[PDB]
RNA sequence: UGACCUCAAAUCAGGUAGGACUACCCGCUGAACUUAAGCAUAUCAAUAAGCGGAGGAAAAGAAACCAACAGGGAUUGCCUCAGUAGCGGCGAGUGAAGCGGCAAAAGCUCAAAUUUGAAAUCUGGCGUCUUUGGCGUCCGAGUUGUAAUUUGAAGAAGGUAUCUUUGGGCCCGGCUCUUGUCUAUGUUCCUUGGAACAGGACGUCACAGAGGGUGAGAAUCCCGUGCGAUGAGAUGACCCGGGUCUGUGUAAAGUUCCUUCGACGAGUCGAGUUGUUUGGGAAUGCAGCUCUAAGUGGGUGGUAAAUUCCAUCUAAAGCUAAAUAUUGGCGAGAGACCGAUAGCGAACAAGUACAGUGAUGGAAAGAUGAAAAGAACUUUGAAAAGAGAGUGAAAAAGUACGUGAAAUUGUUGAAAGGGAAGGGCUUGAGAUCAGACUUGGUAUUUUGCAUGCUGCGGUUUACCGGGCCAG
RNA sequence: GCCUAGACCGAGGACUGCGGUUUUUACCUAGGAUGUUGGCAUAAUGAUCUUAAGUCGCCCGUCUUGAAACACGGACCAAGGAGUCUAACGUCUAUGCGAGUGUUUGGGUGUAAAACCCGUACGCGUAAUGAAAGUGAACGAAGGUGGGGGCCCAUUAGGGUGCACCAUCGACCGAUCCUGAUGUGUUCGGAUGGAUUUGAGUAAGAGCAUAGCUGUUGGGACCCGAAAGAUGGUGAACUAUGCCUG
RNA sequence: GGCGAAAGACUAAUCGAACCAUCUAGUAGCUGGUUCCUGCCGAAGUUUCCCUCAGGAUAGCAGAAGCUCGUAUCAGUUUUAU
RNA sequence: AGCGUGCUACUUAUACUUCACCGUGAUUGCUGUUUUGACGCUUUCACGAGUAGGCAGGCGUGGAGGUCAGUGACGAAGCCUUUGCUGUAAAGCUGGGUCGAACGGCCUCUAGUGCAGAUCUUGGUGGUAGUAGCAAAUAUUCAAAUGAGAACUUUGAAGACUGAAGUGGGGAAAGGUUCCAUGUCAACAGCAGUUGGACAUGGGUUAGUCGAUCCUAAGAGAUGGGGAAGCUCCGUUUCAACGUGC
């Protein structure tokens, strides 16, 4: 049962695997019908856009916050400075996120500035709007015509400035205090009262 | 080559909807072409074979044989004709059996309803 | 198979002692099936060694480069007139490959007048083979929609599709295909390379924009077409040339005399 | 393809390979892992030493993202410059304009210090590097600017 | 003499439920074989069998969420995370989640508020109308609370600058679905054949050379195929484009700012213990029992506890398309699948015949011929049949039907044979087969050719030389 | 040294060589058979089949130290009949690209399950080590010594340079132990120098992907085979016992 | 489970636990079988551990693929010295 | 022709020697003559046992891509055959006969790909073998009729038996048309058959009083209720406002 120099494997097949194994025949076609399915989606609303206007929204934890992606929607706050109800932007096709809020000026700016930038673009149409001008229209993509753009990389030259510390330095400093930093605070406060309780 | 996702290029289902194909279908299978004085005469190049229309057979050992359609005798996919008949060594007669598109139809059997038929094809009738 | 094939019995094995193999047999009885043997590959009703299953692997990844690496050297082979005469086109009256035709077959649209340009450029003898060349399959895949076999046509390869794909459409052995979907399938056809293409100006006037050059990029990202590891591939003239038949020895004969 | 396999040369032979004593069976031995502490302790001992037993301390719902911090040595720190600027930068690289070397931006959270760097003025901001690594930045003119 | 509450009866007026199907779906209940080379925890498996309940999807779902970031943001699925953290006689084994890329995206509703200057709400009967309903009227329900108003993202009540938006019904179109009708070109010549659909010649059409039928391999004989064109029926508050009639818009809704407020779900949360389950480990969920709350309170923050903070949501009430599943139903298109002992058990009057008291078990069985043309008639026979004849391309196709192997058997012929036979080797004998007078060359005469003597079989004697077997 | 009897064989296929005789740039017995004669070509010759004779020959398959066995299966014939597919892997090989590699979850596109195109992420690799907090790979021409194919200079030899690889002594990174500088939230920091210690490391990357054979593990798992165990149902027409009515 | 004037008797030719279907192709270190040709190479029944003794793992014996080289310094042997 | 011993000759193994051929391993040479095969040709030497097992090169089968503008109704495939040829072999090709609709060669792909066995599976067929056997229940015979045909049918005559607890005359259960008439003999009636419970066509079962129907028996079982997650269990007037009253 054991036998050679080979590697110990975890092949989790001791149930009834079998009555359970999907076996994907239908991603052309389901890719083509995804495909069907999406031009008339298009067709049925055309000229207006098939996808809401999407947020830009920094990804979360410490190994992603360097990227920044779509959101679900703009928050109360990003469409209030606009001058944008909520109500009223789910129907000109804009996305509200009710859960999201902005603590950092740096992402409420970006997406003000995209709310204005898709606002520039809208033209809402009414009773008076006739087919001649509705045909002069053609559906664009939103996802594509406001792409999520990540900023660029600091790159190109600058003046060299060296601080007397080294990084190195810092950090191990920084963890130093974080780590006994619970302890010191604790021993400071028993000091501090023993030579204020006995000096009374 | 066919186009259409309703087409079959299957030859199981195909043979199946000819041998099972009702009496309604089989008279439509059972087309016969016109002859070529009939083809410029009414502008239609087939029609399906009707009772009392005259045929000339132009294959088999019968061939060049002439007469009028006795029987569309749909259910052996097959006419019989006034006068092609086999001899038993009993001494009757047995009608010979032949497929509609082995003759041309010489003469048609006309009424209100065959007329609109060659005129809905783009014919001529009267 | 159906996955309960020869399973659809509640045979049980009449054990030893009857002086019968040990096989499971069929139960009751009034029927001439009962004590038959059942569930064994050997046994008549029974199911297969190991039934088919449909998870088996049916399509097989390539890598994309060596893809790209095989469809150029498919068209780098159908400019050898060796490797098409050997493929089995009938282009030995065409005067020299590749065969490249005026832009105006990009637009005929009667089948007519598509195969009186075949017959002008001396590429319908090909399309004459493949109709003479029809026959019924030999085997059971006749009945299984593959009734009838023929061999491979010209393949006509435009730029701009002004209605020379649906006139050449019904000419029995001839495919099309725009100069920027090319595969393998259709240009060297059985493994085989060498297929007689007949190139329209604008697809040959795209192959450097869509292959690029040593002075074009391919428009495919980040491709290049691919290196040899020999840069002179006629070594008889290498190795009976100037440089290397000035530093070698004498040769010995070309078969030893027997001496004992 | 099975017409390459082995099941096809044995075929015409009693025991197809598998042998007239040994008589190949079912499951000798056990199944999976069984018995590697009884009768297949000589293969485990031999090539899987450590197998059986703890070492270390658990780790409640452990979340990888914060152990995320990719390495680059020095070595392969220039290869983060502008290929098409690279030798520009080589060039009329000084302490008043030297490149700046987003690490974090491409990827890496940690500089570690293999190898040698151009004696080219850098700028390279990190969310940590080593101490070898600083030092050898430092020596060619650059820094190290801290980020998170 | 009458209300009310509670509880009954009626063949009271009008409704509704049950049962079926099985592939997927929501729950309950629940093994053991098996693996651990034994076995009890474990594993199989939170599976099979059993029970309850649905739909075209179901379920879940707009955070009492994830996180610990510079923060994300309903649900679902895929790829990945990851055979990882973890669980595990820490053995055999087992095993998720966050982030990230994508498919699809859609949001909301109650309870808790005095309409209190007017229960403004609704089922039903009756009448009437233009009837999936409107209007009128009368009982009834309902104040132990039916409407309007608000749902935490808020919001209310006052004040506030004014601004921006807008209801419903039919009629023709479009879209969607179904369906009817309509369409190019040889059956020209010769040969074989019973049949041409085969071969050859000359062609034609092709946005049609898919497939099938017809007496053999048929683009061109027929149906279709391809290309479109044109009718009929449907369908849609919750698709759009026009019309057209009423819009009762001092109305309804949103937008800015100020002030005072801001109700937010209890035998529930939570705790203990018991059992089960989970990766959840001083206890992941669920359930039973005991205890049993609060109001910046409550939950969560994956190591039990107290103290101090911080972060993040807002439970104990409710609805909601899509992406996702689909061995069932309905309708289609396919395949490097099987080819009648195979493929479903079933290609056939197959879940049939037949067995069993019963639950249940459960076969075998396709092919004359293009066409029955399925053998008229005579003769022998009690008859079945036979012999002639006849049909057929074939009777070496006669339904005991294409081909018709082997075992096994009859007849004829050949041979061998003292208690087996069979085999190898060798030669004899008999039978069969093979090969050089070669594609032999040299001159020669006559027989024959379409032809104008010319390629070249023909013959015997000469000569050159060859083949084979030998001295 | 010489004479003499017989048997079997004749591979090769212009010449080339070594010798010998030289009367000779010739000849030979000297790097493998030729010459001549007869007969035959309706045949002498050869092969096969059947059979006789001589001689030898036990029934195959199987397990087994040992089978013709008085060990087991096999009356005969036809058709069927047993190492498969998949998930994850080891070695090797082929191929593409290469410090990268993998288009195919998905999007685009299409002559429509094909072919063709696209890119973010992600996987593996490019860094290890420690239980972990954490730390994290050049004294030097990326080291010295002895070999080392090839190359260079030579001219037997000899010298130079020596990749891969082998043996060996060192250096660097992590863990463990010792030492403990300037300093300081006075308990932290950890410079510097060491140690018969230790790592699946560094020391001018080699990987990633597809495919094939072989091997491995889980799966029905090469095919057939238990005695058993469980879940849900059907039977007192036989029979056992009670009751009711004859 | 029944039933038993008791034999483990009887409970539909089935009884020291009926019959039917399913789990189930249950597991088997055990028996049997395992399908074409030729060529080349070619064993083991021994070591150690195992509720191990009809079984495994391990080492040995064998094949395959080769790789680095090209007489370098090897040997189931002798001699001489010890 | 025994025993001890010596000698000469002779006999013959797949062993040894020389030679031919096959294969394997090594080895010589081959591009200004490499020259349409260098994965080829060629020189030389040595070697050849083999179970389990490994590897290599080939033969054969179903289907797939390509090619031979391949074969074929003027005869494909299949089958039989001292018609032979080729290969060490797996096998390939071919003459004759039969037959009637498809099929092959080559380059590749693929697999449900090769049988003598498994008390293998299904189907078919032998020897045994014209064999074991067709022997309980006392017993048959003559004649005529019918019929192609009579041990067996019908009728007559006789001889017998069951012997009223029957081999008689009815019924319950169970069967289901077996009943009756006519026709009828392929199968069945383990000989036969003109006969039959067989086969075919028809006909046939008449109720106020005979049964069922109604009553209650042991018992079965709704309702009101109470359990149970539930399939359903208990209970039978039961903790009930119980008459479709007369
Ligand atoms: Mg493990
Ligand atoms: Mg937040
Ligand atoms: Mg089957
Ligand atoms: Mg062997
Ligand atoms: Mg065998
Ligand atoms: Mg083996
Ligand atoms: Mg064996
Ligand atoms: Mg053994
Ligand atoms: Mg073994
Ligand atoms: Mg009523
Ligand atoms: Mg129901
Ligand atoms: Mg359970
Ligand atoms: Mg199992
Ligand atoms: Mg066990
Ligand atoms: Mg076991
Ligand atoms: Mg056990
Ligand atoms: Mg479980
Ligand atoms: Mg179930
Ligand atoms: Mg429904
Ligand atoms: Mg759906
Ligand atoms: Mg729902
Ligand atoms: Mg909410
Ligand atoms: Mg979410
Ligand atoms: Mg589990
Ligand atoms: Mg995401
Ligand atoms: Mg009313
Ligand atoms: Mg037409
Ligand atoms: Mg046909
Ligand atoms: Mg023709
Ligand atoms: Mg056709
Ligand atoms: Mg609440
Ligand atoms: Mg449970
Ligand atoms: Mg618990
Ligand atoms: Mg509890
Ligand atoms: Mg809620
Ligand atoms: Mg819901
Ligand atoms: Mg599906
Ligand atoms: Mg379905
Ligand atoms: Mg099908
Ligand atoms: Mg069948
Ligand atoms: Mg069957
Ligand atoms: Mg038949
Ligand atoms: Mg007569
Ligand atoms: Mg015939
Ligand atoms: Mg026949
Ligand atoms: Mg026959
Ligand atoms: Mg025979
Ligand atoms: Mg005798
Ligand atoms: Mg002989
Ligand atoms: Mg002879
Ligand atoms: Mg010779
Ligand atoms: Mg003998
Ligand atoms: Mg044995
Ligand atoms: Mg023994
Ligand atoms: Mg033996
Ligand atoms: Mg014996
Ligand atoms: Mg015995
Ligand atoms: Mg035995
Ligand atoms: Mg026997
Ligand atoms: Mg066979
Ligand atoms: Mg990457
Ligand atoms: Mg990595
Ligand atoms: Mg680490
Ligand atoms: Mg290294
Ligand atoms: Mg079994
Ligand atoms: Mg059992
Ligand atoms: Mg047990
Ligand atoms: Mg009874
Ligand atoms: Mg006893
Ligand atoms: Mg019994
Ligand atoms: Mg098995
Ligand atoms: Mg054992
Ligand atoms: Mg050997
Ligand atoms: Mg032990
Ligand atoms: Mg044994
Ligand atoms: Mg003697
Ligand atoms: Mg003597
Ligand atoms: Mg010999
Ligand atoms: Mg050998
Ligand atoms: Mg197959
Ligand atoms: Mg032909
Ligand atoms: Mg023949
Ligand atoms: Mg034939
Ligand atoms: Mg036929
Ligand atoms: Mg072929
Ligand atoms: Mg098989
Ligand atoms: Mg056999
Ligand atoms: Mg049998
Ligand atoms: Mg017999
Ligand atoms: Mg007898
Ligand atoms: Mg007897
Ligand atoms: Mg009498
Ligand atoms: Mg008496
Ligand atoms: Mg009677
Ligand atoms: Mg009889
Ligand atoms: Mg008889
Ligand atoms: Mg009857
Ligand atoms: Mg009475
Ligand atoms: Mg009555
Ligand atoms: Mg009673
Ligand atoms: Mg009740």
């Amino acid at each position: 049962a054991i036998s050679k120099n080979l590697p110990l494997l975890n092949n989790h097949f001791r149930k009834h695997w079998q009555e359970r194994v999907r076996v994907h025949f239908d991603q052309a076609g389901k890719k083509a019908s995804r495909r069907q399915s999406r031009l008339r989606k298009a067709a049925k609303i055309a000229p207006r856009p098939i996808d809401a206007l999407r947020p830009v929204v920094r990804a979360p934890t410490v190994k992603y916050n360097r990227k920044v992606r779509a959101g679900r929607g703009f928050t109360l706050a990003e469409l209030k400075a606009v001058g944008i109800a909520p109500k009223y932007a789910r129907t000109i096709g804009i996305s509200v996120d009710h859960r999201r809020q902005n603590k950092s000026q740096e992402t409420f700016d970006a997406n003000v500035a995209r709310l204005q930038e898709y606002k520039s673009k809208l033209v809402i149409f009414d009773k008076k709007t006739k087919a001649s001008e509705v045909a002069s229209f053609e559906q664009v993509d939103v996802s594509a015509t406001f792409p999520v753009e990540q900023p660029a990389p600091e790159s190109g030259l600058r003046a060299v400035e060296v601080p007397e510390q080294t990084a190195y330095r810092t950090l191990r400093l920084a963890r130093n205090e974080k780590k006994y930093k619970g302890i010191r605070e604790k021993r400071a406060k028993e000091k501090a009262e023993a030579e204020a309780e006995k000096a009374k | 080559a066919k186009i259409s996702q309703d087409v079959s290029s299957s030859r199981s289902k195909a043979r199946k909807a000819y041998f099972t194909a009702s009496s309604v279908e089989r008279r439509v299978l059972l087309s016969a072409p016109l002859s070529k004085e009939l083809r410029q005469q009414y502008n239609v190049k087939s029609l399906p074979i009707r009772q009392n229309d005259e045929v000339l057979v132009v294959r088999g050992s019968k061939k060049g044989s002439e007469g009028k359609v006795n029987s569309v005798y749909r259910l052996k996919f097959a006419i019989q004709v006034d006068k092609l008949q086999k001899e038993k060594s009993n001494g009757a007669s047995v009608p010979i059996n032949i497929h509609p598109s082995k003759v041309v139809i010489t003469k048609l059997h006309l009424d209100k309803d065959r007329k609109a038929l060659i005129q809905r094809k783009g014919g001529k009738a009267e | 198979v159906a996955e309960n094939a020869g399973h659809q019995t509640s045979a049980e094995s009449w054990g030893t002692g009857r002086a019968v193999a040990r096989i499971p047999r069929v139960g009751g009885g009034g029927t001439h099936r009962s004590g038959q043997a059942a569930f064994g590959n050997m046994c008549r009703g029974g199911r297969m060694f190991a039934p088919t299953k449909t998870w088996r692997r049916w399509n097989v990844k390539v890598n994309h480069n060596e893809k790209r690496y095989a469809t150029a050297s498919a068209i780098a082979a159908s400019a050898v007139t060796s490797l098409v005469l050997a493929r089995g086109h009938r282009v030995e009256q065409v005067k020299e490959l590749p065969l490249v035709v005026s832009n105006e077959f990009e637009s005929v649209t009667k089948t007519k007048d598509a195969v009186a340009v075949l017959k002008a450029v001396g590429a319908h003898k090909d399309v004459v083979k493949v109709i003479k060349s029809k026959k019924l399959r030999a085997g059971k895949g006749k009945l299984r929609g593959r009734r009838f076999t023929q061999r491979r046509g010209p393949l006509v390869v435009y730029a701009q599709d002004n209605g020379i794909v649906k006139a050449l459409r019904n000419v029995p052995g001839v495919e099309t295909a725009s100069v920027k979907h090319l595969g393998l399938l259709q240009l060297a056809p059985g493994a085989h390379l060498g297929r007689f293409i007949i190139w329209t100006q604008g697809a040959f006037e795209s192959l450097d924009s869509v292959y690029g050059s040593d002075s074009t990029k391919s428009i495919k990202s980040g491709y290049t077409l691919p290196s040899n590891i020999i840069s002179n591939t006629d070594v008889t003239r290498l190795i009976n040339s100037a440089e290397v038949q000035a530093v070698v020895r004498p040769a010995g004969e070309k078969t030893q005399k027997k001496s004992h | 393809p099975t017409r390459l396999t082995k099941t096809r040369k044995h075929r015409g032979n009693v025991s197809a390979g598998k042998g007239r004593i040994g008589k190949h069976r079912k499951h000798p031995g056990g199944r999976g892992k069984a018995g590697g502490q009884h009768h297949h302790r000589t293969n485990l001992d031999k090539y899987h030493p450590g197998y059986f037993g703890k070492v270390g301390m658990r780790y409640f719902h452990k979340q990888q993202n914060h152990f995320w911090r990719p390495e680059i040595n020095l070595d392969k720190l220039w290869t983060l410059v502008d290929s098409e600027k690279k030798d520009e930068y080589l060039s009329k690289s000084s302490a008043s304009a030297a490149p700046v070397i987003d690490t974090l931006a491409h990827g890496y959270g940690k500089v570690l210090g293999k190898g040698r760097l151009p004696e080219v003025p850098v700028i390279v901001k990190a969310r940590f590097v080593s101490k070898l690594a600083e030092e050898k930045i430092r020596a060619v003119g650059g820094v190290v600017e801290l980020v998170a």
